[PDB]
């Protein structure tokens, strides 16, 4: 809303890891086929759709920008997992 | 006396080298430990979503 | 033809189930268009569940979809507009131009899932395309119809190298280009499009050199999986229509393979535990089979795989050199020295750099250049440590020749005339070999080192030498 | 041979772990829910009857000599771990000694037998 109104806004997507696990729970409870690490294959779809909202528009749209700062609460420093 | 001083200085250097070896071995093996213990979580995830 | 139509029965997130009638069921990899208020949505079939129902994957978001919605069958795979009208235009996975430049006025629409050629038609002949930049066409010459790639970081000039490659192929080979946007960040995609426009190589009112097919990865995984397919279709149509050795630009194999793995996961497939990806075998193999050499033209895909912090996780990005025929690494060290082409000559190897493939003199020149560069760095270690004095006269000759070769690697780019204002040049493969060998024997040692800097071709070397001797000296 | 003939039987069962492997084999397609690490749920019971059918009776004796192939040299795997408890004499052939040069590889610690008495 701020981004399209010419204003600058900052979104900080705190602890998106539990967002991923919540969507995994919803999918596994919704007969969706499990994927990597039991996460559904569309968590990447969800995260792409969510993080592409935050962007810098051109001056045509009022030069409004949305800034994304998510965090991933990995365990043991292993960001090699599928969701990180 | 100087030989004793040099011997214990080299002892300090060698034990510092052993301490560095222990530190980097512990770092890499703690990364391995975290990887293995997370692999236990992956295994329990897979057998719960397959069995149940 | 009968009006084939279906009814939506299930929407499994991105997956959509549509119920058809008897004999009205389309095959798999078949587009199924649904009229939606936010534009046009089509779905390709991947699984036939049964009872006149086919499981499909959407190319875009399924927002507002309702059971019983009419689904129209195109008749075959996802047809995308093809031809010269697609050059310089942003076209999505479905085929609708998303550049906000109007509809694409293409007279043909070749299906994305075209029949791959046969083994007997797999031409094993290995011949080297002339690019237009000496370092790439000599140190790691590009295989024709093979799988070459770019492995560079950020800020080293990978995008401008892509621009120079496509411009040179358009001017030297006379062939257009295609760049795919599988797994793209829309920010870097917009930056790349802006750079593409500002380089003046896609004249919006004039001629365009690259058919920049582009698919956002905020879309469902099927769109990412098939954007590479539609880019392949555009390249294949260009090859089979015009006698052009067009080059294809995959922005990342890893993104395509991860998209394929999640497509399989949604469809009902699964990888192995603790992390391993063998599922890509069908799609990766089909994609490779779509990039071969035909009798009339060829397609040379570029695997511009960005370095993942020196750690390739998935098997396909892991050890890419197996799939690579000519490695083109863009290291920051060479760009630190000021050499505009970030191609590291030592680490840029090619599997086609052989005596019986590129030529006797080509192989000799390339091997001598590589050995001179290796000796150059080896003696540069002792030059930096013990000083220049601790070095022999033969070592001096080798060091100066290899330094002249290295400074000669810096050549102008025809796309950099606005980025840094340099008179971009298109060198010739024969001219490249002649200049490199002439530098090799040492007959140009009297030429100043600054003359070897920022030039293309030995004629420009002597021109800069005489200019330096006429203005400064 | 032990009962009717009344003779000391030197039973040499080779790769007894293959019995449990085939049990897991048939179990996957029998509709059984897989046990830990994918083994058959009835591994313990069926191997129990199989191994307890080997014993020293009054009629005679069966000196079963079994070799167990431990998967990935992981002694915590359920089949070799339970075979450890379902067996008198244990001779572990660790790979860490096999590649060390002592190819007999009998690890001198986990290789235990009930005969170790004064």
């Amino acid at each position: 809303w701020f981004r399209d109104n010419g204003k600058h806004a900052l979104i900080v997507y705190d602890d998106l890891s539990k967002q991923a696990v919540a969507y995994r729970q919803l999918s596994l409870l919704l007969r969706r086929p499990p994927g990597r690490e039991a996460y559904p294959g569309d968590v990447f779809y969800l995260h792409s759709r969510l993080l592409e909202r935050a962007a810098k528009l051109s001056e045509k749209e009022g030069s409004g920008s949305l800034t994304a700062l998510p965090v991933i609460e990995t365990q043991g420093g292993d960001v090699s997992a599928y969701i990180p | 006396a100087q030989g004793y001083a040099a011997e214990i200085s080299a002892r300090r250097n060698a034990m510092d080298n052993a301490s560095k070896n222990a530190g980097d071995m512990i770092n890499r093996y703690s990364i391995l430990y975290n990887r293995t213990r997370q692999a236990v979580i992956t295994n329990e995830l897979v057998d719960i979503i397959t069995g149940a | 033809s009968t009006p084939i139509t279906g009814k939506v029965t299930a929407v499994i997130g991105a997956i959509v189930d549509v119920h058809f009638e008897q004999s009205e069921l389309p095959a798999i990899l078949n587009a199924l268009e649904i009229k939606t208020p936010q534009g046009k949505l089509v779905l390709e079939v991947a699984q036939h569940l049964g009872e006149n129902t086919v499981r499909t994957i959407a190319m875009d978001g399924t927002e507002g979809l309702v059971r019983g919605e009419k689904v129209l069958d195109t008749g075959g795979p996802i047809s995308v507009p093809v031809g010269r009208e697609t050059l310089g235009r942003i076209i999505n996975v479905i085929g609708e131009p998303i550049d906000e430049r109007g509809p694409i006025k293409s007279k043909l629409r070749k299906p994305i899932h075209a029949d791959p050629p046969s083994f007997a038609e797999q031409s094993t002949s290995a011949e080297i395309l002339e690019t237009g930049i000496k370092v790439v066409d000599l140190l790691a010459p590009y295989a024709r119809g093979g799988k070459i790639g770019l492995f560079g970081g950020a800020g080293v000039g990978k995008t401008v190298f892509i621009q120079e490659l496509i411009n040179n192929i358009a001017k030297a080979h006379g062939g257009f280009s295609v760049f795919t946007g599988v797994g793209e960040r829309t920010r870097e995609g917009n930056d790349l499009y802006r750079e593409m426009k500002e380089t003046g190589v896609i004249n919006l009112e004039g001629e365009s050199k690259v058919a920049l097919v582009f698919g956002q990865m905020n879309e469902p995984p099927g769109a990412r999986a098939r954007v590479a397919l539609t880019g392949l279709t555009i390249a294949e149509y260009f090859r089979d229509e015009e006698g052009q050795d067009v080059l294809l630009f995959i922005d990342n194999i890893f993104r395509f393979t991860q998209a394929g793995s999640e497509v399989s996961a949604l469809l009902g497939r699964i990888p192995s535990a603790v992390g391993y990806q063998p599922t890509l075998a069908t799609d990766m193999g089909l994609l490779q089979e779509r990039i071969t050499t035909t009798k009339k033209g060829s397609v040379t895909s570029v695997q511009a795989v960005y370095v993942p912090a020196d750690d390739l996780t998935d098997p396909a990005p892991a050890t890419t050199f197996a799939h690579l025929d000519a490695t083109t690494v863009l290291s920051r060290g060479i760009s630190e020295l000021g050499i505009y082409p970030a191609v590291d000559p030592l680490d840029s190897k090619s599997r086609l750099l052989d005596a019986a493939v590129v030529g006797q003199e080509h192989y000799d020149v390339a091997s001598k250049v590589q050995e001179t560069l290796q000796t150059y760095k080896s003696l540069q270690d002792i030059i930096a440590i013990l000083g220049m004095d601790e070095l022999s006269e033969q070592d001096k000759l080798t060091v100066e020749r290899a330094r002249k070769i290295q400074r000669f690697l810096s050549q102008p780019f025809a796309v950099a005339e606005v980025f840094t204002g340099i008179p971009g040049k298109l060198v010739r493969l024969k001219d490249t070999v002649a200049s490199f060998k002439a530098v090799l024997e040492g007959k140009y040692d009297n030429i100043p080192e600054h003359a070897f800097y920022m030039v293309g071709g030995i004629e420009d070397v002597v021109a800069k030498a005489e200019k330096l001797a006429a203005e400064a000296n």
